[PDB]
RNA sequence: GUGAAAUACCACCCUGGCGCGGCUGGGGGCCUAACCCUCGGAUGGGGGGACAGCGCUUGGCGGGCAGUUUGACUGGGGCGGUCGCCUCCUAAAAGGUAACGGAGGCGCCCAAAGGUCCCCUCAGGCGGGACGGAAAUCCGCCGGAGAGCGCAAGGGUAGAAGGGGGCCUGACUGCGAGGCCUGCAAGCCGAGCAGGGGCGAAAGCCGGGCCUAGUGAACCGGUGGUCCCGUGUGGAAGGGCCA
RNA sequence: UUGCCCGGUGCCGGAAGGUCAAGGGGAGGGGUGCAAGCCCCGAACCGAAGCCCCGGUGAACGGCGGCCGUAACUAUAACGGUCCUAAGGUAGCGAAAUUCCUUGUCGGGUAAGUUCCGACCUGCACGAAAAGCGUAACGACCGGAGCGCUGUCUCGGCGAGGGACCCGGUGAAAUUGAACUGGCCGUGAAGAUGCGGCCUACCCGUGGCAGGACGAAAAGACCCCGUGGAGCUUUACUGCAGC
RNA sequence: GGUGGAGCCUGGGAGUGAGGGCGCGAGCGAUAACGUCCGCGUCCGAGCGCGGGAACAACCGAGACCGCCAGCUAAGGCCCC
RNA sequence: AGCUGGGGCUAGGAGUGAAAAGCUAACCGAGCCCGGAGAUAGCUGGUUCUCCCCGAAAUGACUUUAGGGUCAGCCUCAGGC
RNA sequence: CGUAGGGAAACCGAGUCCGAACAGGGCGCAAGCGGGCCGCACGCGGCCCGCAAAGUCCGCGGCCGUGGACCCGAAACCGGG
RNA sequence: GUGGUUCGUGGAGCCAUGGGGGAAUCUGGGCGGACCACCGCCUAAGGCUAAGUACUCCGGGUGACCGAUAGCGCACCAGUA
RNA sequence: CGGGGGGAACCUGGGGAACUGAAACAUCUCAGUACCCAGAGGAGAGGAAAGAGAAAUCGACUCCCUGAGUAGCGGCGAGCG
């Protein structure tokens, strides 16, 4: 019956216009105590490939 | 059935391979940023138009060609002569 | 790290932060230092805890 | 996958997934470039736009997008800055509405 | 005079104790009339008695019972050992490369062991030397690095990364061309622009540390800010975003 | 007859103290209202068993290892000392249903005895009520010995009857890829009737034997694997009954 | 240079994640193992299709579309079988 | 502490047991029947007509993973270059 | 469903998000025509065209998800008898 | 203390209610997702009520349903032997 | 006067599993399902707002299609909705 939208996905990925899948970099959630600004700074979304193909299949209906 | 107590070891651990070495040989065209060499120490000194990173990481800063130069007891180098 | 203890740096002119590590025992206690803010940028910062 | 942590090592960014009563009854706005708007003439308005081939029940009308604004009156709930400009070449601006 | 400290007298108070009194708690005693048990049937008489029993709720004990969990590698399995990270070898002169192959380290640390400017150059060998081991510190030659560089090992290095002194906090904020490495995401190098600074006359150099270990995705929550959302409206509660 | 040790666990008793639930109490603080207010947060302190704690208790769970020194050779140690634990085996037993070394060593019985019986005590690892040590009588219990008597045996023989054999009658079974199904050396997935080379060998039965057809039967009961299952245990986890 | 069931890009369908022998370079082992673990190569696997090697997955020869009572060769052979 | 007929009672985490986990209708560490139910089975087995073209893998990383998997490597088909 | 993409969001919009920044950078957009005909402006309008800008709908086929999901097989668990 | 709802303690309202305490009669009382103030919505603690909907033992009508190992377990004197 | 039993499914109410799924497992899932019981009938239930929730709105209940795999719930896991 009507396939279901994986809400665990719907909560960490925004699927783009060209079809690419986007999510936030992993790291800076609590890791830190002293990481270069460069590292803690360089965290603002990214690509994924062959793996997002899989992602998109879970976000069916919500296109 | 014979399996008398079997001894043991320990020194069975190694480190990850770092894939170091020269990444671009002379004659090769390189854009600014292209990290030519990636040694650990100073095996290769930075030449004209070359930059050294935290880990003596040599990187070109000019869009041109590559080339080394042996200065003997002065240490080797690797400058990227500009595509002029 | 038990003795080092990681603290932050407040703008004193208000809020802000940056955060580093100390070393209570080893020549230390109370950290004052020049740090560039974001909420105006150009001031002195003290320790704190968080 | 199977055994090890799957690309679920990711991380909910989507700040705000919702409280318990749910979604908040909010007015949604659907843009429709004057580009398309220049398909017919007269005095285009919502409803006349939904019935056309754009908008449809998606609530409030907001004209803008590229395209060359046509000399005529256009009624909307909103207009983009650069859209309002384009209607310079003799057009309209019956904004507000909803009363 | 003794002592650590001085005593008449004067106070402000403290320690602990006893009384009389409010506030709050415990545990007995007597009563009968609820409840309980009894008397050749009793609207009654005995006995227990607001306890016990029973309802709701607190915490406890609780294999009597119930559902489950008790890792992998592995010259079978068990026992022992091991499990992530760093250095060297094995590795066959690019990179990579296995075994319960060989040999050692890490789970920190430094506010100076950081930034910059200016000076300085070692270890040993041989002389000569007050205490002086065979190295304390000296003096004279000779000595390109064998010394030093926080700690393993390797690479590197005095034309300094080593040793000393002065101001300093770039152990920046906003980014980030272009790359190394790579199944995934992670790791890594980073010129350059902007904001506001540090040192230098200046050229300039500074986005921690000679370098390669000193580490941990997500989820769940905490604390600062944000003012983004906030269930008819306003504010709140509660979230989000940044740290 | 039933020692020694109450430290720990259990059980019994215990109004000093430590900690601990609901609830009480509310210094103080917060959200909104123009306000009375209406909602919340919340520090002292008061709040049961329970655990801790203190005493006892062994025919309660249990524990009774060791290490030094010491007597008219030597050995031993009645005698002292020692301790992580609370204390370090009283009697009696003892190479025993218990002794690893072990066929211990002496003695007995035998021509010869890893067994047996009696001893010694170096008890790997007896011990007092999961009792110690004995004990007349009892036992289809297990050991060792004699006498008697034997086809047990040397070492077989014959005899009998019921089958087996043959005829008439009747008439199954497991098993079965198909078969035109021999030996030796080899070879082959390491053990071939089936490959090679050679040897042997007319065709078909009947009574017999059991070496092979890795013969039959049972999808190995041992072993490992499966994030399989059940029964059982506990100071594994989490609940529950019950108190 | 090289037109090859070569390459590159995008997408649909996979299967495979027990390998094995030989040669050479190392470890382990005892420079023992039809041993074991890596490295390049090659065959078997999937070429138990064909010739040679007496027989014989992987040694030597050689990549089987079908037919022929024709021919030349390969390894290995040319006394008889 | 005997044996035995007839009449009765106790049962599935339950009974009964001079105790073996014995016995409870010829297999009891949890009876039998029907049902949930086509339980689950990362395991074993089996998987049926013909021809033509191409043609693997048994590696790496991670995995309560190690005879199972996900991504990559290698095969195939369509389109593009 | 499709005709707007961005943002966590308010929101803005061919832009948008981070940022003080017209620095940068992450997502984004930027679609005609091979072309017969012909009204017969020395102009190609625009009818037409593939099927696109570009999508949808229905049919068919491959694979995937949820269902017993290729078929047969447990030891067992639970309910009522 | 719990159940119901998408809501598993959550900022947890709403509807039911086992326990304890315990009102008012429209100048009342419940609700609009903690709570408060506004603005609104609705009248709890009494009962009844066709139609539209569900099913198929039974009768009928149809079938790109079966055709005696199929189709119901039973085409037959079958829930029988 | 009535009641009692029977009735294939269907219906309401009172009670209410487990295997499974989460590639172990306990919250969660399976599922208020299977099943037991009581009741009712050709149906049963529900039913005229102490409703919905933002609309100067609708106006009993039931049933179908959408809304929507949305809003939300969730060891924010499986999955539920
Ligand atoms: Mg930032
Ligand atoms: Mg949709
Ligand atoms: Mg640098
Ligand atoms: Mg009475
Ligand atoms: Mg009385
Ligand atoms: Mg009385
Ligand atoms: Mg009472
Ligand atoms: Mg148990
Ligand atoms: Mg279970
Ligand atoms: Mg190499
Ligand atoms: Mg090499
Ligand atoms: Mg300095
Ligand atoms: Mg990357
Ligand atoms: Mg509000
Ligand atoms: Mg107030
Ligand atoms: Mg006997
Ligand atoms: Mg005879
Ligand atoms: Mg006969
Ligand atoms: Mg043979
Ligand atoms: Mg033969
Ligand atoms: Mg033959
Ligand atoms: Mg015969
Ligand atoms: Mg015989
Ligand atoms: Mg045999
Ligand atoms: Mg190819
Ligand atoms: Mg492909
Ligand atoms: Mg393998
Ligand atoms: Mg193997
Ligand atoms: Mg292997
Ligand atoms: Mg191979
Ligand atoms: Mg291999
Ligand atoms: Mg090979
Ligand atoms: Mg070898
Ligand atoms: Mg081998
Ligand atoms: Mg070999
Ligand atoms: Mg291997
Ligand atoms: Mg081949
Ligand atoms: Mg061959
Ligand atoms: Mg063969
Ligand atoms: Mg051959
Ligand atoms: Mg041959
Ligand atoms: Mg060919
Ligand atoms: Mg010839
Ligand atoms: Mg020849
Ligand atoms: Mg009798
Ligand atoms: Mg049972
Ligand atoms: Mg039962
Ligand atoms: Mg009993
Ligand atoms: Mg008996
Ligand atoms: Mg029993
Ligand atoms: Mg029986
Ligand atoms: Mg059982
Ligand atoms: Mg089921
Ligand atoms: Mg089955
Ligand atoms: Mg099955
Ligand atoms: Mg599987
Ligand atoms: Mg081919
Ligand atoms: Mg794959
Ligand atoms: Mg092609
Ligand atoms: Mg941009
Ligand atoms: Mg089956
Ligand atoms: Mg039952
Ligand atoms: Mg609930
Ligand atoms: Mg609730
Ligand atoms: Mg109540
Ligand atoms: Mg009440
Ligand atoms: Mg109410
Ligand atoms: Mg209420
Ligand atoms: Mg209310
Ligand atoms: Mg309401
Ligand atoms: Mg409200
Ligand atoms: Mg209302
Ligand atoms: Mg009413
Ligand atoms: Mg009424
Ligand atoms: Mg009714
Ligand atoms: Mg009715
Ligand atoms: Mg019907
Ligand atoms: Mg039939
Ligand atoms: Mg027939
Ligand atoms: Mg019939
Ligand atoms: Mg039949
Ligand atoms: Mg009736
Ligand atoms: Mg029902
Ligand atoms: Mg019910
Ligand atoms: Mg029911
Ligand atoms: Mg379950
Ligand atoms: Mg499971
Ligand atoms: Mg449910
Ligand atoms: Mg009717
Ligand atoms: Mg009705
Ligand atoms: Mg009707
Ligand atoms: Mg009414």
């Amino acid at each position: 019956p009507k396939m279901k939208t994986h809400k665990g996905a719907k909560k960490r990925v925004k699927i783009t216009a060209s079809g690419k899948v986007v999510a936030m970099k992993t790291g800076k959630r609590h890791l830190n105590w002293q990481k270069s600004g460069k590292e803690i700074r360089q965290k603002g979304r990214k690509f994924v490939l062959a793996k997002p193909e899989a992602e998109r299949i879970k976000l069916l209906l919500p296109y | 059935a014979h399996k008398k107590g079997l001894g043991s070891t320990r020194n069975g651990r190694d480190s990850q391979a770092k894939r170091l070495g020269v990444k671009r040989y002379e004659g090769q065209v390189v854009r600014a940023g292209n990290i030519l060499v990636r040694q650990r120490g100073t095996r290769f000194k930075p030449g004209k138009n070359v930059g050294m990173g935290r880990d003596f990481t040599l990187f070109a800063l000019v869009d041109g060609v590559v080339e080394f130069q042996d200065r003997g007891r002065l240490g080797r180098y690797v400058h990227v002569r500009p595509l002029a | 790290v038990r003795i080092k203890l990681l603290l932050e740096c407040t703008e004193c002119k208000r809020r802000n932060y940056a955060t580093e590590k100390n070393k209570r025992n080893t020549p230390n206690k109370l950290e004052l230092r020049k740090y560039c803010p974001w909420c105006r940028k150009h001031t002195v910062h003290r320790e704190v805890k968080i | 996958e199977g055994g090890r942590s799957t690309t679920l090592m990711r991380l909910p960014k989507r700040g705000m997934q919702g409280q318990v009563p749910g979604e908040i009854k909010r007015p949604r706005y659907q843009g429709v470039n004057l580009k398309d708007l220049a398909r017919f003439e007269g005095e285009v308005t919502p409803e006349l736009l939904v019935r056309a081939g754009l908008l449809k029940k998606g609530y409030r009308l907001k004209i803008l997008g590229e395209g060359e604004a046509k000399p005529l009156k256009v009624v909307a709930h909103a207009f983009s800055k650069s859209a309002l400009e384009k209607l310079k070449a003799a057009g309209g601006e019956p904004v507000l509405l909803e009363a």
